[PDB]
Parts: structure tokens; sequence; C-alpha cells
RNA sequence: CUUUAAAUCCUUUAACGAGGAUCCAUUGGAGGGCAAGUCUGGUGCCAGCAGCCGCGGUAAUUCCAGCUCCAAUAGCGUAUA
RNA sequence: CGGGAAACCAAAGUCUUUGGGUUCCGGGGGGAGUAUGGUUGCAAAGCUGAAACUUAAAGGAAUUUGGCGAAGGGCACCACC
């Protein structure tokens, strides 16, 4: 606890999780090429409702 | 999955002695079977759900809620419809709204902007629909303009086959039911406008009932 | 149930006059009159009466406003007075729930 | 309060204010 | 339109002039009282010196302690209160220090559940709060 | 080499000049308006988010961090007329 | 007939198919018919009439469970005589 007026407590007592070494994302023209391929090339005919691009069910 | 037509119009349609629904629209006959249209308009008749607005009626204990579903249907080179149904759950509300939308589809005519070359693309006149407080006005546009409007009359106008139009709405258009019924009234009032393009005195042909009544009395009671 | 104590910035106080608009002034045990505040967990669940022992939080940048944490009942206030966290001259005046 | 007696109260307050200003010469 | 005549233009112009004067948003920008009563003086940002760190409280539905600061201006000496925007930035501000003060974004009105505030702090001691939050700049001493 | 008062800048042109081509693309946001996780940990009407509705009460799709995704792109966010 | 958000209206109709003539008057709620100035009156008071500040609502029409120390009909020894 400490006090009700402790400033910045939740920023200061949360756990520190380090970053992850990830691959360089290509930016510019080929990113639009990847977006076009993933949207309008690899589409499969489904039924009902299409899940979102971040649908982590 | 079998059609048993209750009206004589459905039996005349099913026995394949009528040509199109255009004569049905010419004689202004009431249509009370939803899938006569499904017999006529095939895979070109597509529907999209507009809004599902939940309503509530308070009771002895708590509020009894119900869902009202709006859907618009129509082929992309002609007729267009709109149907409303409210029921307990969502699926039967959508099914009933689709049935009522197929039941009431109206024809459209399209005009030209200045030069009459090729196929028509725009509204022939300055039609106006009115329901509630929503005031929807449709104005002809030159070729290649596109439907510039709110999204709901935009999708209704691409569904209705009109390619180029100028719109100007007024009132509380946030209510989607009044907005959709007002633009449907604006579209449906297109044939109900006398222009000098059709001032010639019409010819009255025979009704389907009096010309196929021999078939009706030979088939049914 | 438990006996929570003070901390390095948390002290004790006694209510002097009940105040409106969800606030009160309480007499701290340092000679300083402090305008306290009712905690949002105490706005309807439990009530604070005049002349009761409560736990109060403080600000490290000003001493004009404060905030109440919890409230002590009669037996635990007497037990904490017997231990020595409270001064002996502080009159608890037998705050209790009547019948 | 209703508007009539509020207007009467504000009339009385205005009369007291006018008297105080005219006696504060 | 009511007065619809061929040589009726000064009547229409004068009537629309008085009815345009009889407004709120247009009248606020065409009278000097609103600009003089504004502590910014028609300016977008302003500077000031911190006097003390205060704590104000939220309204009826939500309950928290929104932490602000009392700043007196440079240009005129009016005394305002300003809300420190982000989490834990009250350590970055000490008394008698220069701050750059901007509005919330509702044109001199209170925003959210904080009563009586119209200003917020962007920079302190001529360095931004975002760089201090993200560990990108340090406070000089 | 060219330019120019003389340079510098651009263009031409020798020699060197990249593989995880570390020669590393940021700014906002992910409940609705409004494009995009009912993911995983920490606090528990406190800290804070939130232009507006509203979100936090010891299972937070809105806080604080990690992964993924979304909008524009050498640009993006905020305040005032 | 027609109009309107509806209650309703033969005018509150002939209005996105928007223009017969003409006067007064309102731009979310509070502050506030308030302060000051002028003016009128013996007086009480009348006419003209702000701003600072504060708020996301204040409002209009209508339908079912809400309660009436509202009315009209029926029922109960967990009501009464």
């Amino acid at each position: 606890h400490g006090s009700l007026a402790r400033v910045g407590k939740v920023r200061g007592q949360t756990l520190k999780v380090a970053k992850q070494e990830k691959k360089k994302k290509r930016t510019g023209r080929a990113k639009r090429r990847m977006q076009y391929n993933r949207r309008f090339v690899n589409v499969v005919p489904t039924f009902g409702k299409k899940k979102g691009p971040n649908a982590n069910s | 999955k079998e059609w048993l037509p209750v009206t004589k119009l459905g039996r005349l349609v099913k026995d394949m002695k009528i040509k199109s629904l255009e004569e049905i629209y010419l004689f202004s006959l009431p249509i009370k079977e939803s899938e006569i249209i499904d017999f006529f308009l095939g895979a070109s008749l597509k529907d999209e759900v507009l809004k599902i607005m939940p309503v509530q009626k308070q009771t002895r204990a708590g509020q009894r809620t119900r869902f009202k579903a709006f859907v618009a249907i129509g082929d992309y080179n002609g007729h267009v419809g709109l149907g409303v149904k409210c029921s307990k759950e969502v699926a039967t509300a959508i099914r009933g709204a689709i049935i009522l939308a197929k039941l009431s589809i109206v024809p459209v005519r399209r005009g030209y902007w200045g030069n009459k070359i090729g196929k028509p693309h725009t509204v022939p006149c300055k039609v106006t629909g009115r329901c509630g407080s929503v005031l929807v006005r449709l104005i002809p546009a030159p070729r290649g303009t596109g439907i510039v409007s709110a999204p709901v009359p935009k999708k209704l106008l691409m569904m209705a086959g009109i390619d180029d139009c100028y719109t100007s709405a007024r009132g509380c258009t946030a209510t989607l039911g009044n907005f959709a019924k007002a633009t449907f009234d604006a579209i449906s009032k297109t044939y109900s406008y006398l222009t000098p393009d059709l001032w010639k005195e019409t010819v009255f042909t025979k009704s389907p009932y009096q010309e196929f009544t021999d078939h009706l009395v030979k088939t049914h009671t | 149930r438990e006996l929570v104590f003070k901390e390095d910035g948390q002290e004790y106080a006694q209510v002097i006059k009940m105040l409106g608009n969800g606030r009160l002034e309480a007499m701290c045990f340092d000679g300083v009159k402090r305008l306290c505040h009712i905690r949002g967990k105490l706005r309807k669940k439990v009530w604070i009466n005049t002349s009761d022992i409560i736990l109060v939080g403080l600000r490290d940048y000003q001493d004009n406003k404060a905030d109440v944490i919890l409230k002590y009942n009669a037996d635990e206030a007497r037990s904490l007075k017997a231990y020595g966290e409270l001064p002996e001259h502080a009159k608890i005046n037998e705050t209790d729930t009547f019948g | 309060m209703r508007a009539k007696w509020r207007k009467k109260r504000m009339r009385r307050l205005k009369r007291k204010r006018r008297k105080m200003r005219q006696r504060s010469k | 339109g009511k007065c619809r005549g061929l040589r009726t233009a000064r009547k229409l112009r004068s009537h629309r002039r008085d009815q345009k004067w009889h407004d709120k948003q247009y009248k606020k920008a065409h009278l000097g009282t609103a600009l003089k009563a504004n502590p910014f003086g028609g300016a977008s940002h302003a500077k000031g010196i911190v006097l003390e760190k205060v704590g104000v409280e939220a309204k009826q539905p939500n309950s928290a302690i929104r932490k602000c600061v009392r700043v007196q201006l440079i240009k005129n000496g009016k005394k305002i209160t300003a809300f420190v925007p982000n989490d834990g930035c009250l350590n970055f501000i000490e008394e008698n220090d220069e701050v750059l003060v901007a509005g919330f974004g509702r044109k001199g009105h209170a925003v959210g559940d904080i009563p009586g505030v119209r200003f917020k702090v962007v920079k302190v001691a001529n360095v931004s709060l975002l760089a201090l939050y993200k560990g990108k700049k340090e406070r000089p001493r």
C-alpha cells in the first residue's frame, strides 16, 4: 500500500519484461506487396463470418 | 421443399404461362408469396443487413427485449426492396425481414443527363421521399460521378442499379429506419412522375386473370 | 480482524466535525488540523461517526488535504491504545454502535 | 422554489441593495 | 426571408447584422471581454512558474485523485491550475520551475471529470514530458 | 571534369563501396464513433485512460509491460485562429 | 384533400415540385430579466439590457408493468364483521 497519493506506483512496481530480437520488417513498397498478397491472393472461400487479421481464438 | 401456391396468381406463375413480373407490375397486382420473386429473379438477387436495433418493453419483472432487423434486397440492374421484421431472437428476425424484403420490391427507371447516348445511368428527375422527419432528395448527375451520399443510401443505390446520383438529406438521419424508408420512398416514386417522354395515350391490354381464367377453372376450384 | 499499523507517511486521526459533500476534517495526532477525504470503498459500505479513530493517508507535497483509509472499532482501538501506537491522553470517548 | 416567489425575493433583495447604495452616499 | 421586395436590401442586411450579433460563438470572438478574460490572451501556448503541487478530485461517477499544479503566468500574472498529463510525471515538476502550458482541446472548457481546469502541462524546465517519460532526456542540474 | 567573380550544389566520370544487405522507419491506435486481439502477466474506483459515451470495486477486449495486428509514411501526434 | 415529431389542424393546407405583400421576434440549459448606464414615476416600480463563470444535457408528443390519502366493477378467515 504505502499511501493513497503515491505518484506513479503502477509504473514503478510492475514487472520488467525485456524486448525480443525480431526480424527487420520490410518497409516501403514491398510491404504493400505483402499486404496485397496476404489480402487478395491467399483468400479462401469460407462461410459465415470471416475472422479478423488479429483473431487469436 | 415444395411450392403449394395458395393464390391463383402463384398457380399462374408456377404453371409457366406468364412471361415476366413486368406485367404484374403493370397491372399492379398484389404479391403475397415471397418466392414468386425467387422464381423470377434468380442468383442476381442479393441482400445485405443494414441494422439490428434492439427494442424493449418493460413488464412485471424486468424488460422484455426484442430485435428488429433491417435488410435491403435487389438485383443490380433493376428492382430494389426493403423489409423490416421484429421478433424475439435475431435469426428469425433476419429471416422474416428477408421474406418481407423479397415480398415488396419496386421497379426503377433511369434517365440521362443531357445527351441520351447508350444505357441510362442516373435518376430521370428530382424525386423526393418523405417519412418521419427524414427528407431525402435525389438529383441527376453526369456520367462517372458516382453515388455521393451517406453510406446507407449509397449501398441502397448501388443495390438499386443507379450508378450516378446527387443526394441532399435533411432531418434526424441518425435513425436508420426513417432514413432507409425515406430513401426507399424516394427511389420508389420514380415511375409515379409524368414527363413529356410518355405523353402518348396508352393502350389497355387484357388482364392475366381474364385471359387465363380457362386454365384457372380447368385446374382448380 | 487484523490490526494494521501506521507507516512512513501514514498516521492516525480523530474526527472533530462531520462535514458535507463526502469530506470531513479530522484532528491528527501532531497538532495539525487536516481536511480528510472519504475513500471510495467507504462511500456507502461503512460509515464514519464523530470522534472515532481512523487510519489516514497523507500527501508528500502538501499538508492541507488528507484521505481516510480504514476505520477502527471499539475493542481494537482499546487494544491499540493499550499497545502504545496511540497516545495515552487521547480520549477515545467510547465510540461504539448502539442498540 | 417557484418563479413567482423567487421574483418577489429578488425584488426584496434589489430594494435592500438600492436602499444600501442610496444610504452609502 | 420575410421582407421579399425588389429594392429591399438594407433592411435584410441590417436584420441579419443584428441577428448575427445576437449569437454566442460569433459574439465570443467579436468582443474584447472574452479575450481579456482569457488568461492566454488569444495565444496557443503559454509559459509560467510552478507555485505548488495540488491535488483535485473527480466528479460523481468515477473516483480518483487527479493531480494538478498551480502555475502563475509570465505575461500578465494571472493564477491558473494545470493538469499534469501522464502517469508519474509529478516527480519531474518541482516548485519555482518554468513550465510550458497549453490547453486541453475544448476551447477553454473543462475536460472530463476534473472540475475547473482548462490547461495542461507540455514541457517543464524547457524539456518535454514525453522524453522524460520515455527515458530520452534527463533533467539538468 | 563541369558550374561560378573564385568556390560550393547538380550532371558526367575513374578507384573502393551490402545477405540477418546491423547501410536496422518512425508517429499514433486497437469497446463504439473509426480501420485493427474477448492474447498473456502486474495494480485493484489506488495508479491512471478517456476530444464524447464511458473504462478501473483482487478473472480490466479501454490502466501499466511483452507478442501479434491496423492507418499514413520520411513522416506523424497535440494546442489555438 | 393536404400538413406535422406527434397531440392535432378545413387551417397549423396550397413548402426540396422550396419566392403573393408586410411588421415584430428565437439560436443548448443556468447565471438572468442579473450588474452598470440611460429613461419614466411622489412612491411601489416600468422600458431598454450585458459579461465573467459553469454544465452535457435541460426539453416537446405517445404506448404497455409504476404508484395515487383517483374513479368504476369483483375476490381472499395468510383481510374484516
